[PDB]
This record gives C-alpha cells, structure tokens and sequence, in this order.
C-alpha cells in the first residue's frame, strides 16, 4: 500500500473494526456455550430414558423366546410388514440446518401377526417404545453435534483473526 | 496530490466552505457516477433551507430526507458486520436494511450525466422517488414481521418499476408516481 | 456553533443548591470567535440578540478574512477581560473559544512568515507553551469570590485524536466532550457521545452539599448500562432478538430510550433536577436488583418513576 | 429403519417392524453399514455400541455426500442388562467439543 | 504506485490512462490490462449511432458493473467458505473468471470492434436478463442469448 | 500521551530503572487498591536483596515469596477457562487454585491506605500472612486429595481469621499469627 | 536496508536489468536454499532462449517447464485455503497437487552448494528430474481417478528414488533416470 | 524489530547471529536461545574429525530438522485439534517439549562438548532409528544408545 496519511488513518480504522469483530465473535461464542450446556443436560436425560426403555424391552423379549417357541416369535416378527419411512424435518441451528427425525407408524397392534401369545405381543410394544426413545436421542445428539461444530468454527475464527490479521 | 485529503490546500478549504462534496475513487472505478462519497460529505445549509422546501416542494420533505439519511447511516453501520461474517449471517431485518440501502444507492443516488432524461432532475421527481422507496421499505418490513421470506420480497416486480422511475420524463412523472404507489400498495396489502 | 450558542445562553449558577440562597455573585459570558465566516457571524449575532443574552455577554469576533495577527490576539484580549471582571468585580465568567484549530493554523502561518523551523507535523515547536499560556489563565483564587471557566472548542482535522492540536489540548485541559457523527446522522441533537467523554474534576463539584447526593452513582450506573446496551445492540443483529435473555432485551430497550430521550433534548433548557428525574425514569426500566452501582437508600427513594418528562416540554 | 446388533436384538427389531441385522464383529457390521448406505437406508441406522465404538468411522467415506442418515451407538440386549456409564461418553463428547473436562 | 508524483501528475494532465496489472501478468494473461483503474476521458465522443455500434456505451457500462461485482465477490470468497455462496454470486464469479480468460487474454491477434462486441455479449449472456439494468431492453432483445462456445470451436 | 509504552521517553526510562510498578485503572475500577498490576510489574533487585531478607526476616522468606508468585502465575494461567465455562465447571484442584488466588488478592496484596493500622505493614507481618496462606493451601490440597469437597472447604471458619489478619496491630501480631497457624492445622486434621 | 524493496537503489536497478532474482528471508530462516522467491522473481530472456533449449536440451523442454510452473502456481493458490480450513476437508485431487508441489519444492528447487555432487547440476539432469516428477503426477492422478487413496500413494517407495535423484552423480544419472522411469510406471501399473 | 537499523546493519557485517526468544523466556527456559532463526556461517569449517567428534555436523542437522518438524506439529495442533495426530506427529510433538526442557534449559551448568553430544544423542534416540534420515548409518548404533537422559 502507498505510504500516506490517509492510508495510515484507513489502516487504523481497519484495526479498530477487527478488534470490534473479535469482541463480537467472543460474545457469540459465549452464547453458543450457554446453549451447549443445556443441550448436554437434555441429551443426558434422553440417554437415560432410552436406557430404561432398552432394559424394559429386553426384559419383555426374554420371556417371549423362552415361554413361546423361537419359531413362534420368529413367525410373529416375519408376519408384520417392516417399518419403513422416517420423516426428516429440517430444523434451524444458528443458520445451519439439521434433520429432525420422527418415524411413521402403522398403529402397531392393528398389524398384529399370527404370533398371538401375550409374551410375544408385549415385546413388540416395548420395542416400539424403545424406538420412540431412540429417535429422541438421535435428535438431541444431532443438535448437540451441530452446536459443537459451530463453537469450533467460531473459536477457529477468533484465533485466526487475533493471531494473524 | 495522490488523492490525499490531508493536503494543506484541502484542509484550508475545509475550514471555509459551507458544503463539502468529496469524490471517491472506488465508486469511479466501478463506474458508479456521480461518485460522491456519502460518508465523507456534509452540508451546513440544510437547516436554513427547510421553510423553502416546505413551501415549494412538499410539507414533509425534510422528514423523508432525514429518514433516507438515517437508513443510509444504519446500512453503513451494518456493513461493518457484513464485511466480518458475510451477508448470510444477518437476520432478515438487517438483510432488508442492506437491500434497501443498495436500492437507494443504485436507483436514487446514481445519475447518468449523458442520458437525455436522467441528466436533469427536478426536486419533485426526487421527492417522488424517495417517497416510493420509503413506502416500499415500510411495506417490506411489515411483511417481514408477518413471516414472509426475504428472498420473496427481492423478486417482487415493483423493484423494476422503482429502478426505472429514474428514466421517466418530467411530464409523465406525476402519473407514473401515482401508478407506482398504487402498485406498491397492491403488491403487499392486497397480496396479504 | 449551535451547541456553543446554546451553552452561552443557557449557562447559569445555582446558589440555592449550595445552601446560600442568594444570587449575590453575578454571572457573565465572554465569547471569542476566531476565523468565522459571515454566515457564522450572522448566526451568532442573531442568537445573542433574539433572547436577551447579549446584556450579560462580551463578544470578540474575528472573521476569516481579517488579519491573522488579530486572530492571534483575540483569545488573549477575551481572557484579559474575563480575568479583569472575575478578579476585580467578583464575577463568575464563562469563556467560550469557538475554534482553536483556526488559532493553531494562524500561529503556524505567523511562525512560517518569520522564518522559523517548524516542529512535529510542521507546527511550531512552542505550540504547547502558547496553548498552555492561553488555557492556564482560568481557575479559582484563594481569597477571591470570582472565578474563570473555559470551554475551548476545536474541530479535529481528520477526526484524528492523535493530531497535535487535540493531543496537546487534552494534555493541558481536564477532559473533553466528544461529538458523534453517528448520533448527528441519526437525527439526535445535541450529538454528545457519553462513552468517549470524560470530566476529570466532576467528583469535586458534585456531592451532598451541592447538586444532589445521588449524582455520581446515577451517572456511573447510566454509563455502565448504556455501554452494556450498546454492546448488546451489535450482537442482536447477528444472533437475533429471540436468542437473547430478558436482561439483554431490557438493556437494548434502555439504550434505545436513552438515545431517544436523554441525549436528544433539542433546544430544551433542563435544570439538574429535571435531568436527574429523566435519568431515574430511564433507569426504572432496568430490574430492581440490576442497579448494582447505586446504594439502596437512593433506590428506595427514587426508583419506580414512569417516563413522563420529555413529553412535558415540546 | 435398520439397526445392527445381536441376533436376539435383531429378532426383536423385526418383531417391531425394524430391519434388524445380526453381527458379531466389526467387519460384517461395517459391510452391513456400507450396503445400507449404498442401497439408501433411510435416516437412522443404529449400531450396537459394544460392537462398534463409533459408527462414524465407517461413514468417514460417505459423510461428505449426504446428511440424511443419523448414526448413534446403543447398548445391545445383554449389554443393556448391565449398567451402562453414559455419563462417561457424554464427558468424552464435551472434552472433544471444548477440549477440557467440565464436571467433577 | 499510483500515488507516485510522476503517474499522479501525468494522470492529472492527460485524458486517461491504460494501467497494466502484475496480477494478470503472473497468470499468463496478455495484454495484462486491468480495466477498473483504466480510463478514457474522450470515450463517448467517438461512439454512438453514426460511430461504431449504438450499443457500445451501455455494453461497456454493464461489463464494468459485472466485473466489479465479481471482483468484490472474490473478496467474500477469500473470507468465508466457497460453498456458502448463492447461485447469483457463483454466476458473478464465473463471469469474472471467463471475462479474464477470454475478453482480456487475446494474445497477438487483431480483433475488429464487431468481434469484440460479440464476445462481450456472449460473456454478458452468462447472466440473467434481469441483472442487465444498465442496458436498454431493445439491445437486450437484439443481442442477448448468443453462446460463447459458438464463436470458436 | 495515549498510554502507549512504546513512546521514546518510556522506552529510554525502562532501560535504566531497576523496578517498574505498573499502575492500572482496571484494578481501581473494581475497587482493588493500591491497584498495582502484578502481571506487568517487575523488579531487578531481588537477587541482591535475598541475603538481607534471610538475615533480617526469615531464612525461608525467598521460598515463600517464590511460592506466592508461582501461585499467582498459575491462577492467572486459568483465566481463560474460568471466563469461558464459568468457575463451577472446573475441577476441585482448579477451583482451589482460583480460590487461593482470590484469598491472596483480597487479603495480602490489597491494602487500605486510609485505615488506622492497615496503612502500614512491616516485613514480618507480610511473612506471617504469606506463611498462613501457604499452610492453608497445603492443608486444603491434602483434604481435596483425601476426598473432601471444595464447597465444604470454602466454608471453614479459619478463612475469617486469615482475612482479618491485615487489620491486626503490629505489636499484637505474633500471638494472632501463632494462634491462626495452630487453627489452620486444627480445622483440617481434627476433622479428618 | 531491512529488506525493503522500495529502496531507491533497488527500484533504480530494476528499471534496466533483464532478470530479477529476489531472495526471501522467510525461506532463509528455515534453511531452504538457494531461497529464491519464485513468485516475486521474473526473467525477460526466457522467450529468446527457447530455440537453444529445443536444439541442445530437449525438444519438449519448454512445455515441461511451463507445466512445472503451473503446478507451482496451483500449489500457491491452494496453500491459503489449506491454512484456512485445514487439509482434512480437501479432496484427493488438491491434496495430490499439494504433495506434488511439496515434492517439487524440496527435491527440485532445493540445492546444497556445499555438497560434492549437488553443488552443480547440468541442464539434462534438471530435465530428467522434471520429467520424472510429471510422470509421477500423471500416474498418481490416474490412480486417484481409479479410487486409490492418496494416503496409500504417499507411502509409495518410489518417492524416495525421486527425492534422492539430485544427489546422483552426472556420470550415473542417465541410467538412474531410465530405472526411475521404469519403476514409476511399474508401481502404478502394479497397483491397478 | 529485527528490521531496525542497528540489528540490520550488524547482520550485514557479522557471520551469523544468536537470537533469543521471548516465548522460551516465558516458559522459564535459560538460556532462551531460539535455534530456528540462529545461524553460524563459519561452523562448517570449524567442526568435524580432528576438530571435534566426527558426527557433529550430522547430529546438528538432524536436531534442526527434528525441532523444525516438532514446531510445525505444534503450529498445526493449535488450529485443527490434537485428535488428528498420527503416532509420528505426537512423537515429534513430545520430542519438541523434551528438547526445550533438557537441551536448551541447562541453567548455570558448564556442559562440555561431549556432554552436549551425549544429551543430543539421548533425545535423538527418542525417535525411531529409521527416522533419523540425515545421520549416516555408521554413527547410528555407535551412538544410538536408546537411552534416556541420566540427568
């Protein structure tokens, strides 16, 4: 750049603008961290709920394979048409977009198979509740990952500015 | 010399004159004429001429002029963040402010000296153009509060009419202004 | 110029607040203009004539096309009159110097005409001493009832606070009042920016025996709240208002209302009590426990007022 | 849609309508993941955590191209019958995101 | 340095200048004429209806505007990710690249004014008709739509 | 003028003076006096003065001074995390370091000039306060190692005795120092 | 003085000389010699020497030199993106470009003036090294298009043969060049 | 400022320079000599067989290369995170810390040349034998003792 008084004033203005931008980015990072902690807490809650659902579903299933024949529960599983179709709604995460998953449902017991014994039936409903908890856990984990990506990007931006420019 | 405004002649003149019209080389390179730096220019005769404007142009011309200047100031303030994080990181209101500033720059401040019609402009023509711009901004922000996407507004056809209003002859302008005002009213109020 | 004339015709002393209760000490204004044009001359003449402020003022007016030696001599004569009045007739004198930049340029021209080697940035090497001999004259004297107060006014050449003229002026004086181009372009008058402004003797002249006992705490609380609100206003642009907490919205609204009501007073003449009332009404927007810089005694006495003041004087 | 776990868990997923898959080592689990993403398995593809510590390792190839799938670890049948320390996994997540331990 | 006394006074005296760019030269572009700092004060005295083609001035203005927009978008690309651009910014960036590679870089060959205007219109056709705000609709109707690869193949 | 330390006068002065006491307005703003910033300050006389300290104050005085300086340095090294994620998000050792730094700042560095007895402090009183602080730090670290919680530690009563030490008269100080030294080990070991 | 290239002597010299060999302090401080800044340097004799190169070195030598320069330019244009976002987000093509640029910089441009063999280099030796580098680049690009991982390419043992080429004596170079070319084609031939 | 007239004119006359570092001073290292920007122009003629031990030049080159690699690893880590590090990258990362803590930070000791060479070989053995590319095979094994420092 040409050495002149006007250029010196312009450079000083640019320095002031860079410092202000650094401060603004730091404030944004603080807000992102404040959101990230709540995401962490609710993700822990969802994980606990999913673990409880897993325990109850597996406990229900264990009786089906013992009291009912393995072929009986296998035929019950094969009789129901497979669950197909998961709705991925878009969700706004600080400019970025994340898929919000929610599953479709054929209403369950309306699709009852030839596997009539109750212990076989109970395992199915418990597994449906298990998947219901699983989709919630997936959603909260995706939101947490997006927030973490944004935090990383902001930190890299701050470091790049205040150590290069 | 060298475009340095710190030169002693420029500084001596700055302390005597009542109006200062600084030219910008960046606008000249872009071929955006008359290429006058809005940030570095000022005038001290604005307040003394208000009664004449009220009597001869319009009763509320100073209010519109102040609104345009305030919009330009807000756009200049937001440019500091635009140059930092890009235009896409702003909210819809800030994006609308940026777009209205661009429209003001390209449709009201710009003027072609070699065009057979745009080379001259009466006070009433400028008043009409800036009134149209302000009305469009008001309707656009009202729509933004109602959830309309910013990209939908930027494709609205009245933008072409507003941009081409600068080329309308001084005699056809009084009806063109009314038609454009009705069109701006319809594009938002009737569509809602 | 508008702020200078407004201060000249509005300035007054408040002896009742000090407990004396008598206007025994007279008040006078000395106004010095250096290198002004015909338009500024006519404006000042009309402003002093139309409101009767001329009857208590002395004007030294030096036009731009007048000889530069007259520009050099004008502030010295103004200060001579001010000192004579204050210290021989017990007056209170306020001195306003309209443009010190013109004086500095005239001094540089006179020095160059006498074939002297300039100092830093081409200005005379003795500019600091000359500016000191102009500014140091003002003050209070032991055993004298009078006083001399100075309000120099100078335009920064390129808005550069490191330019020699403001750099030495702030090095000799006791603070500065900063005008903001952003506030002026936003339609606010007078465009005084509280954040970069500072008065170094304020703490001595305020307290319980003068003005009111809550002055300093209100002032610093206003400063902190305005700074926080201005900071939040930049972040709300990118992260949106819905991502802000309640207190951030409170600070944003406080900053907007502060700019709209406190700074933007127009041509109103506010007493200190009215200004403090407006300040407390603005502070009431913030939560009760957010005023961490004010003692509970003042909060219990003044908090809770609603905004009903600026609408009382159109 | 599809979950990869022990055959007993896969049988339960079939009982619930989900496309359960059987696996007992990392290689066939990765192959099943590859054939699911290749054939367009919709959205969620859960994997047994005791089988794969991180399903994202088999997605490092394809993650750039798509954003629809969501893969997460989950305990198996017998694994869920014993206590699972999800809190340690969350602490690892926080330590990766910020770079420091955050709780004690 | 444009602020050196010699070029400064020369530009203050003469009626324009043709300024070469080292950035263009390092990329192999010849002649390395940078159009933005260049200027011709007497340009509009020799172009019009009875001189050359009637669309000359507006085409030149539109080319300058589009090139400036592309150059400015290059700065945004240098600051944020390239994938974050809108399709309009991508179009402007590609226009700037094609402009530099074809309109400026011509080698030792000789071009008539009609061929240069043909190339200019082919480059302007890379943008939608709505973005050409400096050109009248008659000229757009007459000349828009020609393909760049049609000129040489 | 302007507070820039690169100005030639300051640069020439710092090349020949032996010590530099950096006064800071930031410390004064938060009501911390005498408001010398210990991060930017330095001294070049300590090595030549150490024998006098050994002979006239205590044999271990330089070691305690170095330990206090190291504690302050480590506490300053944690300023990033305590401001990013908050104090409660730290571990027990980091929180103990932060609280020890707070105790040092509030009870040893800070000094009220207008107080009747706190205005002046001899070397012996400073040595006693430093030794009390270091003993409390070591006992608290041992307790943390033995499973005690930081919240329980920050509620001990001997903290008040440490805080009020700098307001004790010069002649009554040794007895207070001995009693507080006994109390520091009593509060931890008697509880176990 | 201070490496300032705006100094009067340098500017006066640059107006009359036909070649400009600019040296860089950043390269010298990393012990990268001869340390010519290949982006700031230029030469005006390169066009007039092409017939001599074709007659005496090789028929296609100028095209090979142009390819090397283009590869260096592409590496320069990718390095700032690498410094901004990190190598992990880059595709295989640009990563191969970066690795080839590094190979060119460290195995062709570098030259030890104190080594017995590397101090001097004939034109044919440089031509052979450039041909080897271009052949490897072509084969690696084809392999990448065939889905081969770039990390696998970096581990190939022929890279050591390429890097060691400059230390081979002038007498032994012609056979080494043929062996290296055969190995280069065979390595990617065997990979398939 | 290395471009100040005094150091700039001094550099044009002398045969190298020894440059101190503020970062090493903050780390408490003494003497805080930064080896990357330092150079000795007459070194290549003053060392070698008969002048010193015969492996001086090669070990100096290897030390410089390894320390530069470690500094590059440090600069890379502070941007994109440590998790991407290969085993060799973290090996160089820890070698840099060991270097700055033992080879440079000698305190007030009057080390001999043989002691310095022994220490240098001791932390050179921290790297794989095949990674010491600058050093010839004959000095490796003779001095590649695979031993940590005895201090």
């Amino acid at each position: 750049v040409s050495p002149t008084r006007m250029n010196l004033l312009q450079r000083r203005g640019q320095l002031r603008l860079a410092q202000k931008g650094v401060d603004l980015l730091k404030k944004k990072r603080d807000a992102l961290v404040a959101e990230f902690f709540g995401l962490v807490r609710e993700a822990m809650e969802a994980r606990k709920a999913l673990d409880q659902a897993a325990k109850e579903a597996y406990a229900a299933l264990l009786l089906a394979q013992a009291f009912d024949g393995p072929e009986v529960v296998a035929g019950a599983a094969l009789g129901v048409p497979p669950l197909e179709g998961v709705e991925a709604e878009v969700e706004n995460v600080w400019g970025s977009k994340v898929p919000r998953l929610k599953a479709t449902f054929p209403d369950g017991a309306l699709l009852s198979p030839v596997g009539t014994p109750a212990y076989t039936l109970e395992a199915s409903r418990a597994f449906r509740r298990y998947a219901e908890a699983l989709i919630r856990v997936a959603n909260t984990e995706t939101r947490l990952k997006k927030i973490g990506e944004e935090i990383k990007k902001t930190t890299r931006r701050v470091n790049a500015l205040e150590q290069v420019v | 010399p060298g475009g340095d405004m710190s030169e002693p002649v420029t500084q001596s003149t700055l302390r005597i004159v009542g109006a200062f019209w600084r030219l910008d080389a960046s606008l000249a390179f872009r071929r955006h004429f008359p290429a006058i730096n809005w940030n570095g220019s000022y005038s001290l005769f604005t307040s003394a001429l208000d009664p004449w404007y009220r009597e001869n142009v319009a009763e509320d011309y100073p209010e519109l002029r102040d609104a345009i200047s305030e919009l330009l100031q807000r756009e200049a303030g937001l440019q500091e963040i635009v140059q930092l994080v890009g235009p896409d990181a702003l909210q819809d209101a800030e994006r609308l402010v940026i777009e209205v500033g661009r429209i003001i720059r390209e449709d009201f401040l710009q003027q072609n000296a070699y065009h057979e019609v745009d080379a001259y402009c009466s006070m009433k023509k400028a008043y009409g153009i800036m009134k149209m711009i302000l009305a469009f901004y008001k309707e656009a922000e009202a729509a933004i509060k109602r959830g309309v996407s910013i990209d939908e507004i930027l494709q609205l056809p009245v933008l072409e009419r507003i941009g081409r209003a600068r080329y309308v002859s001084e005699e056809e302008f009084p009806a063109y202004f009314e038609e454009a005002m009705k069109e701006i009213q319809g594009a938002f109020k009737a569509l809602a | 110029n508008e702020i200078a004339a407004q201060i000249a015709r509005q300035a007054t002393v408040r002896p009742d607040l000090s407990g004396e209760g008598e206007k025994e000490e007279p008040f006078a204004v000395v106004f010095a203009a250096m290198g002004i044009t015909q338009r500024e001359l006519s404006y000042f003449i009309q402003e002093f004539e139309r409101t009767g402020a001329l009857s208590r003022s002395v004007l030294f007016l030096n036009k731009a096309d007048d000889p530069t030696i007259e520009r050099i001599l004008t502030p010295r004569m103004a200060l001579t009159v001010a000192e004579y009045l204050a210290f021989e007739h017990d007056y209170h004198v306020l001195v306003i110097l309209t443009d010190m930049t013109n004086y500095c340029e005239a001094l540089r021209e006179i020095g160059a005409a006498r074939e002297e080697i300039p100092g830093r940035r081409g200005y005379p090497g003795y500019m600091y001493t000359d500016l000191a001999t102009i500014y140091e004259r003002a003050g209070v004297v032991e055993g004298k009832k009078g006083s001399v107060t100075q309000i120099p006014i100078l335009s920064m050449p390129d808005d550069d606070r490191t330019h020699p003229i403001p750099d030495l002026t702030g090095y000799i004086t006791e603070g500065q009042i900063q005008l903001s181009r952003e506030l002026h372009r936003k339609g606010i008058y007078p465009p005084i920016d509280p954040l970069p402004s500072l008065s170094r003797l304020m703490n001595n002249g305020v307290g319980k025996g003068k003005t009111r006992e809550d002055h300093k705490q209100v002032s610093d609380q206003l400063y902190s709240a305005y700074a926080n609100g201005v900071d939040i206003r930049k972040l709300v642009a990118i992260i949106g208002e819905d991502a802000l907490t309640e207190n951030d919205r409170r600070y944003l609204q406080f900053a907007d209302a502060f700019e709209r009501f406190f700074i933007n007073q127009g041509q109103q003449n506010r007493s200190i009590e009215e200004s403090l009332q407006i300040a407390w009404a603005l502070l009431s927007m913030l939560p009760q426990g957010e005023l961490k810089r004010i003692s509970k005694d003042h909060i219990g006495k003044y908090y809770g007022q609603k905004l009903e003041e600026i609408w009382g004087a159109p | 849609m599809a979950v990869i776990a022990d055959p007993e868990t896969a049988q339960g997923f079939r009982l619930a309508g989900l496309e359960g898959y059987g696996a007992s080592s990392a290689e066939e689990a990765q192959s099943l993941l590859e054939t699911l993403v290749e054939r367009g398995g919709y959205a969620l593809v859960a994997v047994d955590e005791a089988l794969l510590p991180d399903p994202e390792r088999a997605v490092e190839r394809l993650m750039r191209g798509r954003d629809l799938p969501v893969l997460l670890p989950i305990a198996g049948l017998k694994e869920a019958f014993q206590g699972h320390d999800v809190e340690g996994y969350m602490r690892e997540l926080v330590r990766k995101t910020i770079g420091f331990d955050i709780k004690l």
